[PDB]
């Protein structure tokens, strides 16, 4: 099967370095991690607002890491400022969810947010995510046997970031051109890696769909989070990506 | 709108 060209290797290196340099705690994350205690994030009587507070505090640096990842990609910097904002609003939650999902620990059954906070399925559920919490944990469980490396995670992030179907974009064709560069490099790098999983590329393309769904559902659930909570309670950067 | 995100993109 075809493997990366020299231009594709260059591209591989760029996004991998962008990902590694924006990924919280990087190599240290499993040592710097503290478990959110069980008494926070239990099921009420709606939202457990003490758990909500802990996630409310860490969402801003999570978004910001994503902004810093996109800025390290020369193709993203080519785009007009308006398309950049559109692309960031659309892929932020998709990329954060992915970054949490690859940090699943089956021994504890936790995801690690922000490189620091390990939370359980029930805590992330009751802290405001609802059924989207089950979707992220299921994604993380099925990603163990895929054994993704930093390059593969980096390229998934790129594929999500260069989504030309976001509403309001002007460089629809330009952005889709970029996405096909990542996808072909990604396929060729996957051909070169020889995973012991059958139909790996098809199965990976299905996980991209999974993340797009999580993304679209977080946006749904945040409007249904303006019920018990007033907008003041959400940090400003979070509101910007409705 | 998007003043915060926009300043993070310009920084
Ligand atoms: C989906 C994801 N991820 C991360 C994250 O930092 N981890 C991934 C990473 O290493 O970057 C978060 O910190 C999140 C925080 C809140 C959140 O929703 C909520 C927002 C407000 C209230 C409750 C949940 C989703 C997150």
């Amino acid at each position: 099967k075809p493997e990366p060209t020299d231009e594709e290797w260059e591209l591989i290196k760029t996004v991998t370095e962008a990902h590694v340099a924006t990924n919280a705690q990087g190599s240290h994350w499993k040592q710097k991690r503290k478990f959110l205690p069980e008494d926070i994030g239990q099921a009420p009587i709606k939202v457990d607002l003490e758990a909500f507070s802990h996630f409310t505090k860490i969402i801003t640096p999570a978004i910001t890491r994503v902004v810093d990842f996109a800025k390290k990609l020369p193709m993203f910097c080519e785009l007009p400022c308006e398309d950049q904002i559109i692309l960031l609003k659309g892929c932020c939650m998709e990329i954060m969810s992915l970054r949490a999902a690859v940090r699943y620990d089956p021994e504890s059954e936790t995801l690690t947010l922000n490189g620091e906070m390990a939370v359980t399925r029930g805590q992330l559920k009751n802290g405001g995510l609802g059924v989207v919490s089950d979707a992220i944990f299921d994604l993380g469980m099925s990603l163990s046997s895929f054994n993704l490396d930093d390059t593969e995670v980096a390229l998934l992030q790129a594929v999500l970031l260069m989504s030309s179907d976001r509403p309001g974009l002007a460089c629809v064709e330009r952005i889709e051109k970029y996405q096909d560069s990542f996808l072909l490099a990604f396929e060729h790098y996957i051909n070169y890696r020889k995973h012991h999983v059958t139909h790996f590329w098809p199965k990976l393309l299905m996980k991209v769909t999974d993340l797009r769904m999580i993304g679209a559902c977080l946006a749904s659930r945040f409007l249904h989070m303006k019920v018990e909570c007033p907008t003041e309670l959400f940090p400003p950067l979070f509101l910007e990506v409705f | 709108e998007n003043a915060l995100l926009r300043y993070l993109l310009d920084k």
